[PDB]
This record gives structure tokens, C-alpha cells and sequence, in this order.
């Protein structure tokens, strides 16, 4: 169900892992609900996200048509946001230290 | 025999503005397991239970439901997806 | 340097390592050329992607400014599609056996 | 300043059935570097060459060649895509 993929596969599998770990944490573990977005911006993204206390925002965003659901393709919204600011943070100059 | 058996109250599919749905789910064949609810088109974070009450459907409440049924062997089984909408005044039967 | 970071930045940094991989790779050690594009497709993508033979289509769908490199934001587009083929590449019925 | 210098033998762009198209593509600033060869429409296998021959060029050999060489200022950037397409029996030049 999930054998060892290729060099280019395990590196986003290994974003699968850990979205699939919070998804099957609480109800519909097909994607992540708004408990656990709350709970991994300001638990987990302290150091990721600059702001963990408006999560209403960048939590619309992905809702957009109102599914309250971080399933595929709306979530990616975010991990496009994540995969660039861990190097474009504030980098421009100096961040990852 | 199905893997998993979607049993909807009104048999029709259909129901007019501000029905009742009751989406039922389950397994002739392996005792209930987690059902997972999917909807074609919008859906639901709702959580895995076998009996769906969805009363008063609106406009946004529609679409095809389907119940993912984890089984032992069959994992991600999903259903047939029933198109649960709405039609004008009048009753499916 | 790339501190050890949390399990939410872990998981985009193995993605971030294996980009600066083949980004260091050749001129410009920031964003991937032409080349690593069609040596990753063909090669460290055939498995993921279900065509290795167009490129040119999803390249310039990546860097509409044309660049000619694949870097942060440009890349996202294409990051976001393999992310999702690791979800729904084929999945609707059977392919991660 | 032009970073990359894509020069075409046959300046008029369109050729006819089997015309040959000698795609130079240098820097008239900087030393050439690996200049890698990018076409949309499938772009063809071959070596980064500043120079690229391509005789006898046929309706399948047909596409917008742009240069994609990688400077030490800056990196590995296009260039214009001229439209290398096969038209009527003449020449244009």
C-alpha cells in the first residue's frame, strides 16, 4: 500500500506520512479538519508560520467552498505556501541559520 | 453481492426543497467497519457513521454520495454514488 | 545551515534537500535547468508520472515568464501536481498495491 | 544587452520541405557556455551544441527554437522562441 517509491516520490510520500498520521487522528481520516489545522499551525508551525494566532485566513483559503476539509488539491494550496517559506521565509538575506 | 450496500430512505434519489435523506450504509458480507462519506461534487467532513441523517437538503446539500467502507480486504471500497438532489415539488415513488 | 527542524518542516525539508540535490547540480546552484527537468521526468519521474515524453507542455506551465528555472513558486506548480498523483495518480480503484 | 544571441542562417524564420536551418546560439558579452536547446512542440535530443545543423528539415522537424544557456552571472535562461515552420515552395531571405 505504500512500498518504498523512487528517489523524486519519497520525498512528497514523506509529506504523505505525516498528513495521513494527523487524518487518521480524529473523524474522515481521508483528510484533516479544521481541530487539527488549528492544533498543527500554532503546535507545530511555530517556527514554520509567523502567525499562529489568525489561522482563520490561511484556513479559508484552503476552505474556499466552504469544505472545511484539507483534502487533496485545496490543502496544497498551503504546502505550496510551506515549501516556500522554509526558504523564502526571510532568507532573502539571512534566515536558515 | 455488494461490498458495500448504500440503502438511502427515499429509494428515488431525489427529494424536493427542505427533505429528509437518511444515507445508510452497510455490509452484507463483513461486519460495519469505517465508513468513510464521500460526495461527488463538495464533500462532507462528516464523520464515519453508518446512518447519515442529512434533513432539510438544500441547494448546496447535494450531490452523489458514496460510503468508503474500510474492510479487512477491500480498504478504500468505495460505493455506488447516488445522486441525492432536488426536483421540483412532488415525491420519488 | 538546515537546522533540524520541527515534524511539519521536516517533511517539505526532505523535499527542499532533494531539490538543492540537482539544483546544485549544475549553473546556478538555486532553481533546476532544462535538464534536470527532462533527466528527472525521464528518469526519477516514470513512475510518478504517467507521461516521461512531453515536457515542454508542463514546463512552460511552470515558468510562463520563461525562465528556464525551476525555482520557488515556479516549481510549486508542478510540486503540487506530484503531490497529488502520490494521491490520485490512478488511485480510484487500485494502484498503490 | 542580449544574453543570448540566437542567430538563424535563414533570418526569414519559415523555410521550405527540406531546408536546412543552422541555429547559432552565443554570447556576444560573455564567453559561450552550456547552452542547452530548448523547442516547445518536443524538443529534440541533442548535445548542447552553440552551433546546431539541422539539413533537410522536415514537417515533423518544425518548432519555436529558443537557447538555454547558463550564464555565471545569472543562470540557465531562454531565449526568443523564433518559429522554425515549413511554408509554401519559395525562400524567404
Amino acid at each position: 500500500a505504500a512500498e518504498p517509491l523512487t528517489e523524486l516520490e519519497e520525498s512528497i510520500e514523506t509529506v504523505v506520512t505525516t498528513f495521513f498520521t494527523f487524518a487518521r487522528q480524529e473523524g474522515r481520516k481521508d483528510s484533516l479538519s479544521v481541530n487539527e489545522f488549528k492544533e498543527l499551525v500554532t503546535q507545530q508551525l511555530p517556527h514554520l508560520l509567523k502567525d499562529v494566532g489568525s489561522l482563520d485566513e490561511k484556513m479559508k483559503s484552503l476552505d474556499v467552498n466552504q469544505d472545511s476539509e484539507l483534502k487533496f488539491n485545496e490543502y496544497w494550496r498551503l504546502i505550496g505556501e510551506l515549501a516556500k517559506e522554509i526558504r523564502k521565509k526571510k532568507d532573502l538575506k539571512i534566515r536558515k541559520k | 453481492l455488494e461490498e458495500v450496500q448504500l440503502v438511502v430512505e427515499p429509494e428515488g434519489g431525489a427529494v424536493a426543497p427542505g427533505g429528509t435523506v437518511t444515507l445508510t450504509c452497510e455490509v452484507p458480507a463483513q461486519p460495519s467497519p469505517q465508513i468513510h462519506w464521500m460526495k461527488d461534487g463538495v464533500p462532507l467532513p462528516l464523520p464515519p457513521s453508518p446512518v447519515l441523517i442529512l434533513p432539510e437538503i438544500g441547494p448546496q446539500d447535494q450531490g452523489t454520495y458514496s460510503c468508503v467502507a474500510t474492510h479487512s480486504s477491500h480498504g478504500p471500497q468505495e460505493s455506488r454514488a447516488v445522486s441525492i438532489s432536488i426536483i421540483e415539488p412532488g415525491e420519488e415513488g
